Parts: C-alpha cells; sequence; structure tokens
C-alpha cells in the first residue's frame, strides 16, 4: 500500500543490480568480485520483490546465498594458496594445484552467474517474467535489468579463467614450493580434505533444497504454504501460459547471453600461436551450429 | 603393499575352478533334483492339472 | 603464520590448547543441553500454533478471537 | 582435404617446390593491367600536375586502342 | 532433458522424433479407412473445440 | 628425492593413472579399449577394402607441402613472387565463404531473420568488424611484382570468399608506424591484429589502401632481395 | 438444428490460422504447402453406410482381441474420461527416451559435421551428395525404428492384456460393435466406462 | 623446513615515531596506532584530485553506460509488445476491494464510543478520506487494466459466438 | 462440464477452506473447487518432492490433477489474455479484420524483428 515503494524498490534495484554485475565483470579481486556480484543479486532481489511475487524472491534468495557461499569458500581456498594475495593478476595455472577447487568453482559459477540451463538461470527467467511494466522509468529498470543480468557470464569467466586457466602470472614461491618431489604423497593436498567434504556436502544440500523449494512452488500444484499476503497479480500467468511476445523478448535475451558467451571464449586479446586454429575453430562452429539446425528441425 | 602372486588361467583357483565349479555342484540338484521335483509335481495330477473353479468367475455383472 | 612466544602471564587465547578439552567439552554441552530443555518446556507453556489439516476454529467457540463489550 | 574424392587435377607441391616452372595462376577479378586507372575527364587541373608519364602512356595507349578499335568498326556501318 | 524451454525459445521447436501408435494395424479393409478418417475428423474438432472452449468459457468462473 | 618407496600404504604411480585423461605423460601401457588397440586388434580392419578406403580418403599427399620453399604459380608472365600467406589466408577465406551459405540459409531457414540481422548488427559493429573482418580487407593475401609496371600485384579476399588482385604502384607505397596507427585503431589490434605483423604494416597513399602481412607468411628471398623492391 | 460436423468443418476453416499455424520460415511454409496437399481430406459427413459387418464368429480369438484394442483406442479418442491414467498409458504410445533422444541429436551432429567438412574442402561431388543422402534416409529409418519397437515388445502385450481385461467385462459383441463405423460416435461420447472407479 | 627460523621479529610492529604535530584541526581524522597509523578516510582513487574532478570524470565515463542503455532499450523496444500485467482479476473485492472499502466506510471518523466528543481528526497520525494521492493511483491504474483484460474476454467471447452464428447461418443458408 | 468445477460439481465453503489450508494464491483465483481435492489426495497419498517433479501423470492423484490442469489452464489463459494475445500474433490482419478484441488490436504492435 505505499507509493514509495511502487517507485523505489525497481528502480533502486534494477540501478544497484546493473552497478554491482557491472563492477563485478571489471574487479580483479576475488573477493571484490563476489562482494559486488553479491551487490548486483541484492538489486535483483530488491526488483524481484517489486515483481509482487514473493515465492520468486525466495527462490532467489536461496539460490544466490547457496551458490555465493560456496564460490566464497572455494575462492578463500584459493586465496589460502596464494598466501592471502586475493587479486587473480597473480595467479593462474591453479587447476593443478587445485582441482577441487577448479571443478567445484566451475560448478557454483555456472549456478551462480544464472548461465543458461541452471538454477540461475531460472530464477533470473522467474524475475523477467514478473516485472512489471507500468513504471515510468520503465525504460531505465528494464535495461539495467538486462546489463545486470549479462553481466554474470563476464565476473565468472574472468574469474575461474583467470585463477586457473590463464597463464601463470603468480610468483614462482607459490608454485615451486608446492610442486617437489618429495612432497608427492597419497596424502598431497593444497587444501583440506575437511574444506573439500564440507563443499560437496554444501553443493549437494544446496541442489536438494532448490530443487525441493522449485517442486513447491514452480509445479503445476502449488503447494507452498501461506505467505501471507492477500496481493496476488498475474505474474504466474506467464510462468504457465505465456504468449508467444513474452517468448520472443526471453530469446532476445538469450542470444545476448550466447552473443556474450562467444565474445568471452573465442575473443583473442594476446597474440598466440592458436590465433590463426582459434580463428578456424570459430568458422567451423558457427558452421557446424548452422547444420546441426538445419538437421535438428528439418532433415530428421 | 599387497603384490598378489596369482598365475591366471594355469591354476586350480582360476579358470579351471570357473569350469569346474558349475558342473559339480550342479550334481545333485540336477539328478535328484529334476527327478523328485517331477514325481513330486505330476504326483497330483493323475487326472489333470485344471482348477476347480469355486467363487464362480463365470459370472459378470 | 609462524608462531612466536606469548607471555605466561597473559590471559589471551593465542595458541591455547587444552590436553583435557574433552571432558571440559562433555561437562560445558550436557549442562548446557539440561538448561536448554528447562527453557525450552518453559517457553513451550506459551506456545500457539494454528489448527491442523482438517481442523477449523469454530466461531463462537471460547478459542476464537473475542471483541470488546464496551 | 575431400572424402569419396580423386586430386589428378591438383597441382603437387613437389611441383611447387621446384622454382622456374610453367604454371600460371588464374584468379577471379584479377585486375593485372592498369589500362584504365589513370584515365578521367574533365581534369580540374593539368594532367601533367595530376599524373605522370607513366600514367599519362597508359591512358593515351588506352585511348589509342580503344579508337582505332573503332575506327576498325567504321568499315561495317 | 527435463525442462528444454531455454532450447524452445532461443533455438525454436525442433522436429520431435516419430511417435505413432501404429494401433490402428489390428482392422484390415475398407472398415480401417473408415475408421481413420473418423479419427481424423475427430482429432480436427477436438482442436477446434479446445479453441472455442479457450475462447468461450471467459465469463464461466463470476 | 621422492620417498614413496620408503612406505608400503603411499601412493603408487599405477593409482596415478586416472589422470592420464586430464595430464599429459608419456605413454606407459595400450588399454583393451584404446582406439590402436582396438583397429590393430578387430580384423575387419586388416581387410584390404578399409585399407584402401582410408589411403585413397581424408586429406591427400599431393596437398602437403614437401619442402620449406615454395614457389606459387607466377599471377602474371612477367611478375615474379615475392609474399604468400600460408594458413592465415585460408582460415579468412574459409571463414568470409560463411557469408555464401550461412547467410542466404539464415534468409532461408531462419523463422525471423529480421531478428537475426537485428542480432548480426550490433555483433558486426561491437565485435566482429574489429575481429575478423575488417583484419581481412586489409590482409594481403599474396603479393607479387610485376616489374614492366614496376607495380606490385596484391591478391586479397573478399565478402563472399571472394579473391580478387589489385595492382598499386611502388613509388606511392609508404611505411605506416604501428605508433602511428596506434591509438585511432587500437580496438582493431586489440582484438584482431595478432595474426598479421604490426611492425609491418604498407599504405598505397594514393588510394589510402593498408597492407597487413601475415606473422606466418612466407617471403622469397630473390623477390624481397631485388632492386625494384630494394 | 444445423449438422454439428459440417457446422464444426465450416468453423475450422474460418479459424483454423488461429489455432493451427504457427510462424514458419521460408522453408517451413514450402514444406507446410507441400504436406498440405499430402494432407488428409477433412470431411465432415463420412458415408459408413457403405461398409457392411461381419459377425464375430468369422473372426478368431486373437483376430478379436486385436480389434477390441482398436476400439480400446476408439473410445480413449472420443471419450477421455473412460479409462484411468495407467490405461491410458498403455493405450497411448509409448514416450520416447533418451536412447531415441541422443541418437536423434547424434545423427544430428554426424550430418552437420560431414557437411561442414564438405563445405569447408569444397569435397561436393555425385558420390558425396549420394553419400548424404542414404546416411539421411538410413538415419531416419533407424529413428523410426526405436518407435517400433517400443510399441511392439512393450505396448502390444500390455494392451492384449487390457483388451482381455475388458473383453471378460463389457462383451466382444460390445467392442465388434464399437469398431463398427456406423456406431454412434455421440453416444459414444457419453458412455459410461464399468472399469473405471472414477 | 630445511631451516631454523628464528622467531618472529619485532620488525614485525615497526615503532611508529612521530615526526609531525598533532593538529587539533585533525582530531580523530587519523584512526591513531603505534604501528601503522592511518588517515580515518583512505583514498584509492587519488587519481582524481578534487571530488568534483572525480563527478566529471564518473559523468563523462558513465555516458557509455547511458548509450548502451538507450541501445537495449530501443533493442527491447522496436521488438517488444507490453504484456497483460495487473492484479489477479478473479479476486477484485480483496486487495483492490479492501482498498476503497476502507475509503468508503470512514470507520477512522466515527464518534467515540464513550461520548468523549473527540474523532479520529483529532490526532497529528489523522484519517484523511478524501485524499486522492499516494497509492490511489497505482490502485487506479490496476482497477483499469483489470477492466481492460475483462472487456478483452468479453469481446473475444463475443467474436467466437458472433462466428458460430456466422457459420450456422451460412451452412444452413445454403441448404 | 465448466473448467472451474469438480468431478462431484461440488463448492467448497469457507470452513472447508480454511481446515484444507488452502494458499492465498490459489484461493484469489477461481480454481479453489478444483484444487481441494487433488490437495486432498497428495495428502492421504505423501509423495517426496522428486515425486512430484518427476511424474507427468502426478501418480494416484490423476483424475484431480486432470481437473485442477484444466481450471489452471483456463485461469491462467484469462488472466493473461493470452488467447486473444497468440490469435493476433498469428495472424495480426485477420484478427483486425475480423475484430476478435478491438480494446487489444488498437493498441497491438508485433514488432520488427517478428516477421514485421
Ligand atoms: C583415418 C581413419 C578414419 C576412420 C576412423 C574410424 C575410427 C573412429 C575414429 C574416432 C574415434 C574417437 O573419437 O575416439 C574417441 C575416444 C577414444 O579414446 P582413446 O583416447 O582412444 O582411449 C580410449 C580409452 O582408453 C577407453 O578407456 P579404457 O580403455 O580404459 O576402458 C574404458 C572403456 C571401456 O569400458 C571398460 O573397459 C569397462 C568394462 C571392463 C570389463 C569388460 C569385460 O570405457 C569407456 O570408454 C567409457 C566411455 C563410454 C563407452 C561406451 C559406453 O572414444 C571413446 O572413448 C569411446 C569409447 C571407446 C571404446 C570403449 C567402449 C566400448 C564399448
Ligand atoms: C545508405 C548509403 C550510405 C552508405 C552506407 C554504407 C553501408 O551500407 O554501411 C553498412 C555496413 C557496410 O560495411 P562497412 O564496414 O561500413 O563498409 C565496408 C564494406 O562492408 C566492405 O565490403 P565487404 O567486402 O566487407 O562486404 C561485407 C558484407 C557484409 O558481410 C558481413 O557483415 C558478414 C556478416 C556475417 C556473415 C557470416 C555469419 C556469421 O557486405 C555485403 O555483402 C554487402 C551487402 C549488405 C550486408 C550483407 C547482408 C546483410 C543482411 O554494413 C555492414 O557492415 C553489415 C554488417 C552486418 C551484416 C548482417
Ligand atoms: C539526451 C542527449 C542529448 C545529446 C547529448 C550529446 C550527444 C552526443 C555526445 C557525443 C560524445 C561527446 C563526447 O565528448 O564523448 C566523450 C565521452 C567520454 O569521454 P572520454 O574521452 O571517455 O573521457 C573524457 C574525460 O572524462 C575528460 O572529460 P572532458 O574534460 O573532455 O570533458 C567532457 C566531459 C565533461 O563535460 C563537460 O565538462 C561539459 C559540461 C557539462 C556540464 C554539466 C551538464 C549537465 O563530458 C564527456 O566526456 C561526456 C559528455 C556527455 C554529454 C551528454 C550527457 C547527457 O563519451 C560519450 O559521451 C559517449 C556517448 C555517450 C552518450 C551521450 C549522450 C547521453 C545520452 C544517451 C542516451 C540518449
Ligand atoms: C551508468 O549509470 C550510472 C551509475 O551506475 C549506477 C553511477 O554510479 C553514476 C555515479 C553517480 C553518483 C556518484 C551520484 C548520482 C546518483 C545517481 C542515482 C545517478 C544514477 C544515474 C543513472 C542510473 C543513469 C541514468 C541516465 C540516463 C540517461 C538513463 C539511461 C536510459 C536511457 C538513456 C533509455 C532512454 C529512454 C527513452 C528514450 C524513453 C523514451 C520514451 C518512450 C519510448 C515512451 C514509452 C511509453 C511509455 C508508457 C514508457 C514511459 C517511459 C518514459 C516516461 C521515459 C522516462 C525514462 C527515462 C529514463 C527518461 C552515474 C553518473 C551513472 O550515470
Ligand atoms: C538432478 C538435479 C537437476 C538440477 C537441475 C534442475 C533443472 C530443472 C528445474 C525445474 C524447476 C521447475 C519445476 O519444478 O518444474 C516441474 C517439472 C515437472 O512439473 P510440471 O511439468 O507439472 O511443471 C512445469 C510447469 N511449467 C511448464 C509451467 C514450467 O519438473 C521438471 O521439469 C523436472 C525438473 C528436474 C527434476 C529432477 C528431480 C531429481
Ligand atoms: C534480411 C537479412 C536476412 C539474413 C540475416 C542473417 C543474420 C545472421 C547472420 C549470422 C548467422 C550465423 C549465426 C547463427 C547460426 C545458427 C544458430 C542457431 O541454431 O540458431 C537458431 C535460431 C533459429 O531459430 P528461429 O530464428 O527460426 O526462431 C527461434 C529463435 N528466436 C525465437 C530467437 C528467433 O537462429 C537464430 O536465432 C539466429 C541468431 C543470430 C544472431 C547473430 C549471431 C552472431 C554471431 C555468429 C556466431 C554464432 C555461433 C553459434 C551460436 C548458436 C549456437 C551456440
Ligand atoms: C553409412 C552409415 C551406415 C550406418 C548407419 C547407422 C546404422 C545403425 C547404427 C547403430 C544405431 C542403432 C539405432 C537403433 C537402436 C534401436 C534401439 C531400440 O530398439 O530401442 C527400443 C527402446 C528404446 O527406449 P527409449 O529410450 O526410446 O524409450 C523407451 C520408453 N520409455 C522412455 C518409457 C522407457 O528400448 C530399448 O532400447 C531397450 C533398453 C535396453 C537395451 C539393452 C541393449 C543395450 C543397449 C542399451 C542402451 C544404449 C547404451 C549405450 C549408449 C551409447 C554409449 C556410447
Ligand atoms: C563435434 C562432434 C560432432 C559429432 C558428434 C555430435 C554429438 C552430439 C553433440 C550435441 C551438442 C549439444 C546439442 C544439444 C544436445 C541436446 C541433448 C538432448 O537430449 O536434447 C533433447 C532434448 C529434447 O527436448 P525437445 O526439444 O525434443 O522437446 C522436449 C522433449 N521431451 C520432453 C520428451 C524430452 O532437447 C532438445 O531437443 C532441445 C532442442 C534442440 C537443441 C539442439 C539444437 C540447437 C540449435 C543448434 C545450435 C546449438
Ligand atoms: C547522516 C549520517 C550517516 C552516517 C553513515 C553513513 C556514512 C557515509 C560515509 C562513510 C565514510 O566516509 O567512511 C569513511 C571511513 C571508512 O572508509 P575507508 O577509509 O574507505 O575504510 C575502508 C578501508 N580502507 O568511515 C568513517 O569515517 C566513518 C564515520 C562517518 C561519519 C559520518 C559521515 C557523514 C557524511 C555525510
Amino acid at each position: 500500500l505505499s507509493k514509495y515503494a511502487y517507485f523505489i524498490l525497481p528502480l533502486i534495484g534494477s540501478v544497484t543490480a546493473f552497478y554491482g554485475g557491472l563492477v563485478s565483470a571489471f574487479q580483479s579481486d576475488t573477493k571484490k568480485t563476489l562482494a559486488y556480484s553479491t551487490i548486483s543479486h541484492c538489486g535483483f532481489l530488491m526488483v524481484s520483490y517489486s515483481t509482487g511475487v514473493l515465492e520468486f524472491v525466495i527462490l532467489y534468495l536461496y539460490v544466490h546465498g547457496f551458490f555465493k557461499a560456496a564460490t566464497f569458500l572455494c575462492v578463500g581456498n584459493v586465496n589460502r594458496f596464494n598466501r592471502n594475495i586475493q587479486d587473480f593478476k597473480r595467479m593462474g595455472g591453479f587447476y593443478k594445484y587445485l582441482p577441487f577447487e577448479c571443478l567445484a568453482s566451475f560448478v557454483c559459477m555456472i549456478n551462480l552467474s544464472g548461465l543458461p540451463l541452471t538454477l540461475g538461470f531460472y530464477i533470473k527467467h522467474l524475475l523477467f517474467i514478473g516485472l512489471v511494466e507500468s513504471y515510468t522509468l520503465y525504460p531505465l529498470i528494464f535495461s539495467s535489468l538486462i546489463l545486470g543480468a549479462i553481466a554474470g557470464v563476464f565476473y565468472s569467466y574472468r574469474l575461474f579463467y583467470s585463477i586457473f586457466f590463464d597463464t601463470k602470472k603468480g610468483k614462482k614461491a607459490i608454485y615451486l614450493q608446492a610442486s617437489r618431489i618429495i612432497l608427492n604423497s597419497k596424502f598431497y593436498s593444497n587444501t583440506s580434505l575437511a574444506s573439500n567434504l564440507s563443499i560437496t556436502f554444501l553443493v549437494l544440500i544446496s541442489y536438494t533444497v532448490i530443487l525441493y523449494l522449485y517442486c513447491t512452488t514452480l509445479n503445476n500444484y502449488y503447494s507452498l504454504s501461506d505467505l501471507k499476503s492477500i496481493y496476488i497479480n498475474n505474474a504466474y500467468s506467464y510462468f504457465y501460459k505465456p504468449d508467444y511476445n513474452f517468448l520472443n523478448a526471453v530469446s532476445i535475451l538469450n542470444w545476448f547471453v550466447i552473443i556474450l558467451l562467444i565474445s568471452v571464449i573465442y575473443l583473442n586479446w594476446r597474440w598466440s600461436y592458436y590465433y590463426t586454429k582459434s580463428i578456424d575453430s570459430l568458422s567451423k562452429f558457427i558452421l557446424f551450429s548452422f547444420f546441426f539446425f538445419i538437421f535438428s528441425k528439418y532433415i530428421l | 603393499m599387497r603384490r598378489i602372486f596369482w598365475n591366471f588361467k594355469t591354476a586350480f583357483v582360476g579358470l579351471p575352478m570357473f569350469s569346474l565349479a558349475p558342473k559339480n555342484i550342479l550334481v545333485y540338484p540336477i539328478v535328484v533334483g529334476v527327478p523328485l521335483y517331477t514325481f513330486i509335481v505330476l504326483q497330483n495330477s493323475v487326472r489333470g492339472f485344471a482348477y476347480f473353479d469355486e467363487y464362480d468367475s463365470d459370472v459378470k455383472e | 603464520f609462524q608462531k612466536y612466544p606469548i607471555p605466561r602471564y597473559l590471559h589471551v587465547g593465542q595458541w591455547i590448547v587444552n590436553k583435557n578439552w574433552k571432558w571440559n567439552t562433555f561437562h560445558m554441552f550436557f549442562p548446557t543441553a539440561i538448561l536448554c530443555f528447562m527453557v525450552w518446556r518453559n517457553s513451550m507453556i506459551s506456545t500457539a500454533k494454528p489448527p491442523n489439516y482438517g481442523e477449523y476454529v469454530d466461531p463462537q467457540s471460547p478459542v476464537a478471537p473475542k471483541a470488546i463489550k464496551y | 582435404s575431400g572424402l569419396l574424392r580423386n586430386f589428378e587435377k591438383l597441382v603437387c607441391q613437389s611441383q611447387l617446390s621446384k622454382a622456374g616452372h610453367k604454371l600460371l595462376l588464374r584468379s577471379p577479378n584479377s585486375t593485372l593491367h592498369p589500362t584504365a586507372f589513370y584515365y578521367k575527364r574533365n581534369s580540374s587541373q593539368r594532367l601533367a600536375n595530376e599524373m605522370d608519364v607513366f600514367q599519362l602512356g597508359l591512358a593515351a595507349a588506352a585511348l589509342t586502342r580503344q579508337a582505332n578499335n573503332y575506327a576498325q568498326l567504321l568499315d561495317q556501318v | 532433458y527435463l525442462e528444454p524451454s531455454y532450447f524452445h525459445e532461443t533455438f525454436g521447436h525442433m522436429s520431435q522424433p516419430p511417435k505413432y501408435d501404429l494401433i490402428d494395424s489390428n482392422i484390415n479393409g475398407v472398415e480401417k479407412k473408415l475408421n481413420k478418417q473418423i479419427l481424423h475428423r475427430e482429432h480436427n474438432e477436438h482442436k477446434l473445440d479446445g479453441f472455442v472452449s479457450m475462447f468461450k468459457g471467459s465469463d464461466v468462473a463470476k | 628425492g621422492d620417498i614413496r618407496h620408503k612406505f608400503s600404504n603411499e601412493i603408487t604411480d599405477d593409482d596415478y593413472d586416472y589422470q592420464r585423461a586430464m595430464h599429459v605423460k608419456p605413454p606407459k601401457e595400450e588399454s583393451l579399449f584404446q582406439l590402436t588397440n582396438i583397429l590393430s586388434s578387430v580384423p575387419v580392419f586388416k581387410t584390404r577394402f578399409f585399407l584402401d578406403f582410408i589411403a585413397r580418403n581424408l586429406d591427400t599427399n599431393s596437398a602437403v607441402s614437401t619442402s620449406d620453399f615454395v614457389a606459387p604459380p607466377r599471377v602474371h608472365e612477367n611478375s615474379f613472387f615475392v609474399y604468400h600467406s600460408r594458413e592465415l589466408g585460408n582460415v579468412i577465406r574459409k571463414y568470409r565463404s560463411l557469408e555464401s551459405i550461412v547467410l542466404p540459409g539464415a534468409l532461408l531457414t531462419f523463422t525471423y531473420p529480421l531478428f537475426a540481422a537485428f542480432v548480426a548488427i550490433p555483433s558486426y559493429y561491437f565485435m566482429f568488424n574489429a575481429k575478423i573482418y575488417e583484419m581481412s580487407r586489409r590482409f594481403v593475401v599474396r603479393m607479387d611484382v610485376l616489374p614492366h609496371l614496376e607495380m606490385i600485384s596484391v591478391q586479397r579476399i573478399g565478402a563472399f570468399g571472394i579473391l580478387y588482385t589489385k595492382l598499386h604502384r611502388i613509388q606511392d607505397l609508404e611505411y605506416v608506424p604501428f605508433d602511428q596507427v596506434k591509438e585511432q585503431e587500437n580496438y582493431l589490434w586489440a582484438i584482431g591484429g595478432h595474426g598479421v605483423d604490426n611492425q609491418l604494416i604498407f599504405k598505397d597513399r594514393s588510394t589510402g589502401e593498408f597492407f597487413y602481412f601475415e606473422r606466418q607468411g612466407v617471403w622469397d628471398a630473390k623477390g624481397l632481395n631485388h632492386p625494384l623492391l630494394n | 438444428n444445423v449438422d454439428q460436423h459440417e457446422l464444426k468443418a465450416e468453423m475450422i476453416k474460418e479459424l483454423s490460422h488461429y489455432y493451427d499455424h504457427h510462424d514458419l520460415s521460408l522453408f517451413g511454409k514450402v514444406q507446410h504447402f507441400v504436406e498440405h496437399l499430402l494432407e488428409e481430406k477433412h470431411h465432415a459427413k463420412i458415408n459408413t453406410s457403405n461398409f457392411d459387418q461381419k459377425k464375430l464368429e468369422n473372426f478368431s480369438e486373437s483376430k478379436q482381441i486385436s480389434r477390441t484394442v482398436f476400439a480400446l483406442k476408439k473410445i480413449k479418442t472420443f471419450n477421455h474420461d473412460f479409462f484411468t491414467s495407467e490405461e491410458e498409458m498403455i493405450l497411448e504410445p509409448l514416450p520416447l527416451g533418451i536412447l531415441t533422444y541422443g541418437l536423434k541429436y547424434a545423427f544430428a551432429g554426424v550430418d552437420a559435421a560431414l557437411l561442414t567438412y564438405f563445405w569447408r574442402n569444397w569435397n561436393f561431388n555425385v558420390r558425396t551428395i549420394g553419400l548424404l543422402g542414404g546416411l539421411v534416409g538410413i538415419q531416419m529409418a533407424t529413428l523410426h525404428i526405436p518407435n517400433l519397437v517400443n510399441e511392439v515388445v512393450i505396448q502390444t502385450p500390455r494392451r492384449r492384456a487390457l483388451a482381455k481385461k475388458y473383453i471378460s467385462a463389457y462383451g466382444p459383441q460390445f467392442f465388434h460393435d464399437i469398431v463398427n463405423p456406423k456406431y454412434d460416435i455421440e453416444h459414444l461420447r457419453h458412455l459410461q466406462n464399468k472399469l473405471n472407479p472414477y | 623446513h630445511g631451516w631454523d627460523r628464528p622467531d618472529v621479529p619485532l620488525s614485525f610492529n615497526p615503532l611508529y615515531v612521530h615526526k609531525r604535530e598533532l593538529s587539533i584541526f585533525d582530531t580523530n581524522m587519523w584512526m591513531y596506532d603505534q604501528v601503522y597509523p592511518e588517515y580515518v578516510i583512505s583514498y584509492n582513487e587519488i587519481h582524481l584530485v578534487d571530488q568534483w574532478k572525480g563527478l566529471k570524470e564518473s559523468f563523462s565515463q558513465s555516458a557509455y553506460w547511458w548509450a548502451m542503455m538507450a541501445m537495449v532499450f530501443g533493442f527491447y523496444f522496436i521488438n517488444t509488445t507490453p504484456r497483460q500485467l495487473g492484479i489477479d482479476t478473479n479476486d477484485l473485492k480483496g486487495f483492490l476491494g479492501e482498498y476503497y472499502g476502507q475509503y468508503k466506510k470512514r470507520s477512522g471518523i466515527r464518534s467515540n464510543f464513550l461520548g468523549l466528543d473527540v474523532t479520529g481528526e483529532n490526532s497529528i497520525i489523522q484519517p484523511n478520506y478524501d485524499r486522492k494521492n499516494g497509492i490511489r493511483d497505482v490502485i487506479d491504474s490496476l482497477n483499469a487494466d483489470a477492466g481492460k483484460r475483462k472487456l478483452i474476454n468479453l469481446e473475444a467471447k463475443n467474436f467466437i459466438e458472433r462466428v458460430e452464428k456466422e457459420c450456422e447461418q451460412r451452412i444452413l443458408k445454403k441448404g | 462440464g465448466a473448467w472451474n468445477e469438480n468431478q462431484q460439481h461440488y463448492k467448497y465453503s469457507k470452513e472447508e477452506i480454511e481446515a484444507y489450508q488452502v494458499p492465498m494464491r490459489i484461493k484469489a483465483g477461481p480454481c479453489v473447487d478444483t484444487y481441494i481435492p487433488l490437495k486432498k489426495c497428495f495428502q492421504e497419498n505423501p509423495t517426496s518432492f522428486a515425486a512430484k517433479m518427476l511424474d507427468g501423470r502426478k501418480g494416484k492423484c490423476a483424475k484431480e490433477f486432470k481437473y485442477y490442469n484444466t481450471c489452471l489452464n483456463h485461469w491462467q489463459t484469462y488472466e493473461n489474455n493470452s488467447h486473444v494475445t497468440n490469435a493476433y500474433w498469428a495472424d495480426t490482419s485477420k484478427a483486425n479484420a475480423d475484430g476478435i478484441s478491438n480494446t487489444y488490436g488498437g493498441s497491438f504492435r508485433k514488432g520488427l524483428a517478428w516477421l514485421n
């Protein structure tokens, strides 16, 4: 029943989401990257509340909390291995020294950044399902929401690749001291077995709880308990029985994400022996995608 | 650790064991099991295997 | 961080390990559990829950909310 | 380089490795002669001011060839 | 596999693998042709009735 | 320095074999289901028909370079070879050939060709113009010198995978320093100038045409050490 | 009033473009136009009086079981409240699983890789085009294969068991009357299933 | 390992020597410490000399993001239709009904239950049942949108009934 | 017959709605009559969230879910005007000519990217 809320929650939420995601896409520190990602997701939570659907707010909160916590633990192990240097400009090649951290960080980042086919993608899609279009500042709000939703790819890819699979930008003492032949044993680990088990169980329980919440809310049979709210809008109609225009708009968003993925994967910012072969791979991937679309839709 | 030493396929515990165990374990079950079981099953059906259909089942609503 | 000596007179918790920590854990957990059990009983005396599934509130029953008779 | 394909017409890299062979490359859109690059009418300034003897000779030869061909065509009009 | 809606939105609807009952083979002759025509008419009428029920049941809930 | 031999329960090198699919290591043994073992054990691959099929398909030996010196066929009777691209030119031509099938295929097979074009326009202008296309336009696929004209024949790649040769006067050629073209084209040199020599950039000043040469391209000493080219 | 079949045919003609037509590409429109000529004619009135029925005594027990399977399929097509969920699943085509879907998309990927290889190397000849055509034809046939195997091996025993359950409860003559084209479909819509607890 | 390291040196906490007068005009402007004293506010972006230069730089560089937001909005504006969003029209006696019911009953300005000759208006926080501002604009917009959606559904029903009647007339007329 | 009606054509009272703990979101819509038997059956058939999330027929709750799904389809279509919107999307010219809904058709713009 507040006009101030109606005006301030979506605008501030969208501005915050855009700002946080954009700054996180440029941060070289891991902890600062995750802090600005948290700022962006808090803005998205504000927007989700402004949509009038509280179930979406609960789902977004749970997904963001679980995967942000797991990513924080992974980057904390990385920082401890790097001896309290949080910037990834002094990292790279940590996949071998931190295998579990690499793989768990991959999973938690693809879930956290809302990459397609993931729970983050589901929560962002739900956010865009219920976004009201009657706001005076809707242009700015929607543009900020789009630019903050596409910003997850950048910071997720940058963090993961720079930490684990970039060149060895770190110091020689970090790598050489952990790679001595005497240390080779069945007990060898640059992290703790307890840390690995904690992160694994955290991810498993997060998946179980998020799936349970999705089944309780997003299923055809709505089984969630009362949220004690009498303001019921029609945002669930577009989740259940959407029209073609909304599907095409979310398709626009998906193709923006795809183009950004193509950019981050294939852009060569530095000279390499594989520069020509990278362009060849891009060309053959484009042709293969076109022919795969042709065959899977028409021929068979 | 447990550096096992085992002549595979030339030893009593191995391929000869695989070839030998089924043919000897399944001797009495196949020489006194089948005849006894057949006698016990077929001694009832001196006149037939038919099930005398009590509770009708020949009636439909 | 490399361990450094700590003054013997200082009652600080830096690198403090008690060799008898198991009995201390026992005698700090179990009585705490008993205290919390007593507090839990006391608070369960004053506890409200909505009706279960298949149960409705009779509006004329004393349990139903009441209005002031001026 | 090819499936269910024969390369009889393909030029061998062994042939290409020898200097002085008699192979000629024919490429699409290959303008190998500048016969029309430096011909322009309604020049603002002198052709000598804007062009040198090489370009002027190219243009003059092209114009002479075209005029002679047209004069040849004049014999059956 | 279970929520391919992203592929439906992003790449459109692809050609599903062929699913058919092949149950009409039980009967043979002109009866099969007549029943197939009846079933095709029923399917078309069912799609039309779904459309008409969607466009008519608007004021049922009051 | 390793002391795993001193202990029994310590991990062995045979346990570190599942990591071979993830860690590069010299081969130790061939597994039962390895591709080499499958090909060398199944007798159907020993038959002549499979051997003949393999020996007459895929890449041909005629296309394999047989020397470290190559003389491409002359573009003109009097011209002499100077410079030729090797693999970047092939990749550029194969990438620009996508416009000959994918672009018409997009028109004839996409439900919304206007949507495809509306997404491709910013992709080109913001990412792909400075990545591949503009470098291809300035890329010198081949360079020969016609001495009678005292000019250079530069063969380049055009939009749909085309090839076209242009003639440029030698006296009109100038050297363009990278620092001279550094700031005005930073994006191109950031994402699309790695395969070409940024320290060897030339320009036909009559038309303002830029000549970029591949770093992996081959130069002929005889053509380069010519009085026309000094 | 008017004939309901003719009225619904006219309404289909009037409203087909509203619900039965989605957006298509140029090649999609070409395929739709081609298939429209090949599509079955939607006839409002179908002459069922030209058919002569054969009594059950001619048919064997297996043929009667097959015909009552078809009768149950007809009822499920007309009356949607007749069968339970499990009976409908027995009577419906079996959904295709990961084997079939991965098979189809592996075929599509192989075709796409081959076509990419042909385009990049310009390997387009009569032999190559024939190979592509044969490959796509074989792939289509062997993608039709899993549905046939599913239907026969799994459903057919289940459908025959369902029919035998229904034969002993309704009547072979009842199902023979149902499969007859002259049977009133309007009466079939309102038929109450004795074998459904509802 | 491999060397007997001495204990952690006292140089790990260097003693700070005050070389400057601690001005009273900088009171609590410094975090005071005997090791590593600091200014109370850290300026990592000191390449901007002032806050006005910082504002100018921020607004100059934020123009790129303004342009990008404009491009995104234009792309979604020439390619997307506004949706049918609003309150659930099957429940109008709820959130919308209660608002207008409260503004209609005016129970906050009734007489005192004891005759104290004071009503709700006699307070700093007092009711105003003739205000016509605030969330009422949004409530009116939601009610109008619900009415519009109901009208669209009614028009669709009328259209389908008209089509059915026209088809019946067409088939019956020809005979 | 009606989509909002359940199998037994029984209307549920306020006390029954309270006792069966109908969520407010369902209560706002018109599908309480079809939702209540489904929830009753699910209470009588306690299944894990995986069973609900995976089963397409909802297992034992088949008929109740069929009625509730029909009601949900109609309810979310009418709350969305998705039938009219899809009719105008399939053929914008024919829908305007027929006047399916002039209120929606007078402010409908498909978009350049979607076949103009
Ligand atoms: C990139 O951000 C920015 C940040 O990061 C969040 C920053 O930290 C900072 C730094 C800020 C400080 C240090 C303190 C300042 C505090 C702030 C809160 C500044 C925040 C600034 C912004 C959020 C940027 C806003 C600036 C612009 C130019 C808006 C960007 C959006 C567009 C350009 C889209 C253009 C919209 C158009 C053309 C609408 C045209 C109208 C129609 C098409 C009609 C449609 C019909 C309807 C019914 C819809 C109604 C629409 C209306 C009425 C339009 C109104 C909307 C508008 C936006 C005008 C700055 C400067 C910044 O810059
Ligand atoms: C009037 C002009 C007509 C021609 C315009 C041509 C513009 C596009 C030129 C580039 C075409 C090549 C890129 C797409 C290749 C096919 C991909 C596919 O399956 O699309 C399905 C769909 C076809 O489905 P559809 O268009 O029938 O409908 C469903 C899709 N929606 C609802 C979103 C419209 O293709 C597209 O949506 C095409 C989008 C192209 C956007 C620009 C791409 C630039 C980057 C090029 C590299 C892309 C790599 C592969 C990415 C996808 C796979 C990971
Ligand atoms: C020039 C080219 C020449 C060659 C062209 C290609 C020729 C064919 C090449 C081989 C492809 C064969 C395709 C047809 C297969 C038909 C299968 C069938 O009948 O399915 C009926 C169906 C397929 O099931 P379904 O997945 O479709 O769904 C069944 C229905 N539901 C979902 C309800 C369960 O059933 C089965 O396949 C039975 C399952 C058990 C099968 C046991 C045998 C071993 C195979 C196990 C599965 C596969 C494991 C390996 C996977 C791959 C690993 C790398």
